[PDB]
């Protein structure tokens, strides 16, 4: 109906300039009266951790989902014996700014508890990876704008300078309407001169974790609850906040900035509470979506540099149930970085390029045996990786014309691969994205160091984000992962109705 | 709604740093003059201009 | 000063009025605009009238 | 599915790679028949006003909604016989270009009457705020691009030069696939020299008042019109077309340009008329969504400089129905910046930073008294803002790395907050966005001057946007505000069907 | 609500921050077990033409639509007599790269037969029309990131350097989160001096022709294929891969580079086979959308330069079915630019600017004859054009500020008009986008040349693209255009159901 | 004198199926006609159909 091997029926559609007759309905939008914000100062704050505690106005008052905490500080630097002279102002024009997202990356682990049930994620290792994944231009240049946010694309700050695209530079040099370099951020300054510096300012950072969201869209605020609290348990180093550049410092690994001491003032956290309208009521027990992402790591002692190739194996682990997604990536030297003030300050968070990877699920191994390192970037940008292929697996040929200077290769950030489990890995039928229980997974993979100067000693993380329901009812809040059972997954009526590219939009 | 309402338009005097005034006035009025102007004939009395 | 009889202009849509905007110009042949200019010592004054159509016309 | 708290309902959804079977249907698109474009040259052109008058060619001829006007011009610049010399050509390389958007900015007001019912907007002040959002990069690069299109980032022109981001820069040096700068716009320079400059070209400006539209989305056209007609009254000053750099002055300073002259020639409207096909009939009376922009402004005497804070209460105003959205921002006083043109020519377009705002609506006071300005930003970046937080709260410290100097601050741009009404004010029970009749509000709001040289006398603005449904018939032009009634807004039956995003789309 | 001229119907919505109630579901996401990948190496490549063949495992395994072919290579340039000059490294940092996109630009035609019915696309010139057209930033920066794919925006390289948006620069120098320029793509340099140079690497390019897709979303991948064989055939000239800037070459028209040769090592191509679950089976016979590009080209004897206008006549044609889309870009001719390499390597990829076009579809003339160039741009952007008005119709007044040189004009890019026949031309009633009959077009049009540097002989174009349905069943490949009858098309039950825009996406 | 190309046959509506039909490219006539020598010299033959 007509003319294909199989006749397929018709419908005609009117051009955009001409409807012009269709049921036009006047639609009114209604949300509860009075949404009001309260600032809670924080009693019981220290350099070792921050403590918040907040009673809602009551119950019956839907608490909005976006949250953030504004914190005032005080940092002083001092000059280093004895690389000196260190002529010229201690802090440089393009050279040195805040790391991003400063207070998040410093936080050793973060815990919050909705209404009795504790829900916490780790911030320090998780964030620099999960950062990349679900942001275009608009979404990254929006809420995530408040804390510094420009990634560390260059393999060392040594090579960057002086580049138009440099990771951390003054707002003056940027391309109109795009993400600013970290340097733009205000750092009200008390004084600086060779041998010292003092800066003071206020910085905002949004809570990261579930449910509360750091993304563009927004959904239904948690209710109905009695108690909430946040604990930032800071990391013990605290020097990591600030980031430096090696070009300035030569040449015994003796660096200008060592040493220094940060201080905080009393921080406050802002959250707003909408109250619904009396007439249309909200039910006594509401059920939300609930995600939680537990990382797994491994320590290796086999050293490779400056650009030698090697292979690894993860070690076995036993995930409780299929996880919604899985981010695998090698990243340098977690133990190694911390010793030395010098190390904490002047090194970026890029990860080495995956030459190739193989993986084993439960009961099959050699999943993705011969998928080109490149084929792994083809998925995902399907799951929104949000970088160029070039920079993924990034090595950079840049030639110099004079006779004779050898052209130089340039370090770059490496791939962080991901795979949602239904989509790529493939699954024994009767197994879906939620269902409990037991499975075991080991990753093997070959990575190659790409930066020039420092020999890296690897360790590789494997974050896994589970899926699950959480019901918040006034007395107590409960959650299941494995909300689905086996017999129900098999033979679940399939729907041509809802689109799949909608599930991209859910989170996050 | 009443049968008839008068309005007065006057422009004061504003020189540039360079001595010149635009004889135009324009103003958003903080509250409507006519409730609904479908049923008014507008006309003007008494207008006057400095031609100096 | 108007001397009679009322000379009417019309009015059209149903938007409550929020702005009085007025421009004065003096023209010469060959017909160019030249927006009028007010001397240091004087104030420039119009008046206006609305009449309800129903009183004037059936 | 089942087995969590309350038992849930279950659907399975196919992957992307394979559906594979779903009920596919061939669709035929049909808009016809003849599509055209006319050029009604403006009757009666002048330096004071352009006037167009143009009636649709034929019966039942629908009319497309993107309208614009091209206007060939001529300008000459003359040198001011002070500060001389005065070496180097009057027009500079990355120093001087058109103000964006030019014609609209120098329009005191434009009027159009669709079918004998009059609709007008106030182009001068409304624009630079209405332009800031809801713009995305996609759209900015599209329709908008024709008129000079880039914003004013820096608080003052002097500092800007020369940046990789500098507002008035030549096309080269604008980063690939991103908003280009105002020096790009191609027009011939007849002669450029010391003491004399003269230039000619042809500028396309969009007609900016709804119903007509400037965002790239397409919606029905207004059949069945009898006679459209526009009217452009030019703002008296006419120098305001040009921009400048405060730098080139220099040191006295009487700006090197001593004057300007701007001339025009006939310019032509450009409308498109589609006509529908015989088979499908258009109904004799159709309805459209028409919005309404008005502005209520206030004067002041007490000034701040260069970085002092203060408070301003607005002026009680009355609005005929609950507005859809509402804008509120401070600005450098129009009264001044008009005399002594050179300031007028080189003065930029940016808004003082809103430290906090507190608004008393009908039957309330102090609404959003406790929202940290930071808070005032998150909503709405949601509504559309598109500028980065750093721009908001204008300031950035850029150090200079040489002993011994003071580091220096820059100011970028003010916040230009807005509150969608049912969303961020909280609308009292049994009442909704559409409802008549009268209300009134005045916003008392503290602010600061951040521009580092000039003494800024302020003013306040408040751009309201009403929602109305107007019917065009032949011949009639009904228009209504407050179409909903009180009883209808109480117990209007809700829908899970549509969602707040789709609502977001309609405007615009 | 029933307050309008015609009563309208009401509904309510809830503001995003509170539903808080509506039915929730749990959506498990089922995808067949065992996704695999494999590099199929070329059975009998060569230097002239290379070609792969692969057979899907069986009747039930669904191959995926995104295919690409990676190819390793080496090159070698050698400095000629008698230009020198002959100074500095034969390659220079800002001046050299691959053409976007490198192996696409060389292919004479790519043929790929599916299941026994051969569908092919010519690619040398058809690829650049399609390149600018449908992509946006976020999708440009995804899959299409593997080939060096930044569009040539100046009318000659000579002027480009050094702008920080120059089409072939080094990675640093390209702004943050943007489209990075051509030079950035890595391959190692084994040597470089005067008198010689030699590079080695591996360039990806994803095979372009539909069905296989290059835009991010996934549609069901071809199954149930029985066999599939690609094969390319390349232009003998081959020298086109490399592109080089003008400045470096010395006057007397002498060129640094000439001449050089290329080499290829056996190349491969990566297919992705997925196989479905136990219980869900794929229908015996299925039906995919089937597009079909064509190219018609007309060259003349007359020449224009360096910026004089001309008008021209395209040859008459007869068209079997109204096509969906058409592209009408006139570009510097192919007759020249395969003769004498330095010019052949050097020439950019821009076309002449369109002063206007006059078109005649059947039995009517004068279509679009009064529409100003500016109008064309708007409809083209609406179709997705994506480039700013400034470059379309490109030229730019970049002005000098030195006493007393004249002020350089730049030739910029090109314009490429596109029309959709239902959207833009309007088809007579009883006729629509798919229907068959014989409708002759002949597109007269006027054009100016803009680059200041060379005389140009111009060959016009018209790419058309029909929309059909092709059914695959193993092993069969019926395909039919216009499915689609005059009476059925006229009857046309019309659904106010589907939007236009969603329809827009499954291009094209 | 031995480079390949493609060609689009022009459209043509028939009333009744033809029993058979013959397609063949050939050297275009006009050229063969202009100029006496050219006119005598060149044969009848066609170009080889690649597909």
């Amino acid at each position: 109906m007509s003319n294909s091997a199989i006749p397929l029926n018709v419908v005609a559609v009117q051009e955009p300039r001409l409807e012009l007759n269709n049921e036009r309905t006047w639609v009114v939008v209604k949300g509860g009266q009075q949404v009001t914000y309260y600032p809670f100062p924080s009693t019981s704050f220290s350099s070792n951790q921050f403590n918040f505690i907040c009673n809602p106005p009551s119950a019956q008052t839907v608490l909005d989902r976006l949250v953030f905490i504004q914190v005032p500080y005080d940092i002083t630097f001092t000059a280093n014996p004895s690389h000196a002279g260190i002529t010229e102002n201690l802090l440089q024009p393009g050279r040195d700014a805040f790391r991003a997202f400063p207070i998040s990356s410093i936080t050793n682990t973060l815990n919050a508890t909705i209404n009795g049930f504790p829900v916490n994620i780790e911030l320090a290792q998780i964030i620099h990876a999960l950062s990349r994944y679900h942001t275009p231009l608009k979404v990254k240049n929006g809420w995530m704008s408040m804390q510094p946010s420009f990634e560390d694309n260059y393999q060392s700050y040594r090579d960057a300078d002086g580049a138009n695209n440099n990771p951390l530079g003054v707002f003056t040099s940027a391309a109109g309407l795009s993400e600013l370099p970290r340097g733009s951020y205000t750092m009200n300054v008390v004084t600086n001169t060779t041998t010292t510096a003092r800066i003071t300012g206020v910085l905002y950072e949004q809570v990261f974790l579930p449910p509360f969201l750091w993304d563009g869209e927004q959904a239904g605020g948690l209710a109905n609850l009695t108690s909430l609290t946040f604990n930032w348990v800071l990391n013990n180093n605290l020097a990591r906040i600030w980031s430096h550049s090696d070009i300035t410092n030569d040449v015994s690994g003796n660096s200008t900035i060592g040493s220094m001491n940060i201080s905080f003032q009393q921080p406050s956290m802002y959250l707003g509470f909408v109250t619904p309208r009396l007439n249309i009521p909200i039910p006594p027990r509401i059920t939300y979506p609930y995600f939680k992402l537990s990382r797994y790591t491994t320590q290796f002692q086999n050293t490779l540099a400056p650009n030698a190739s090697s292979t690894f194996k993860s070690n076995v682990v036993q995930l409780d149930s299929i996880p919604r997604k899985l981010y695998l990536f090698v990243k340098q030297s977690d133990n190694v970085i911390y010793q030395n003030l010098n190390n904490q300050i002047t090194t970026p968070d890029v990860f080495l390029q995956i030459n190739n990877l193989n993986l084993t699920w439960n009961n099959q191994q050699g999943i993705l045996s011969g998928a080109s390192s490149q084929n792994l970037y083809d998925f995902s940008v399907q799951n929104g990786y949000n970088k160029t292929w070039s920079e993924f697996n990034g090595v950079t040929q840049q030639f110099n014309g004079v006779s004779g200077q050898p052209t130089k290769v340039i370090g770059l950030e490496g791939g962080i691969v991901c795979l949602e489990l239904g989509k790529d890995v493939g699954l024994r039928d009767d197994e879906a994205e939620g269902v409990i229980g037991n499975f075991n997974l080991q990753v093997q993979m070959t990575v190659t160091n790409t930066n020039q100067y420092v020999t890296v000693t690897p360790d590789m993380y494997i974050v896994a984000v589970y899926d699950g329901t959480l019901v918040i009812s006034n007395t107590s809040a409960m959650a299941s992962i494995g909300v689905a059972s086996k017999e129900e997954v098999l033979n679940a009526r399939i729907t041509h109705g809802v689109s799949y590219n909608e599930l991209q939009r859910i989170y996050g | 709604e009443p049968d008839t309402v008068y309005y007065d338009i006057l422009i004061p005097f504003k020189p540039n740093d360079q001595g010149f005034s635009p004889a135009i006035f324009q103003a958003q009025l903080t509250q409507p003059i006519v409730h609904n102007p479908s049923e008014y004939f507008l006309s003007v009395v008494r207008f006057s201009i400095p031609t100096q | 000063v108007a001397t009679g009889p009322w000379r009417l202009i019309d009015m059209f849509g149903s938007v409550p009025i929020y702005m009085v905007d007025l421009y004065v110009y003096w023209t010469d042949q060959t017909g160019g605009q030249y927006l009028i200019n007010i001397p240091p010592g004087r104030i420039l004054t119009c008046k206006l009238v609305f009449i309800k159509k129903s009183l004037s016309k059936y």
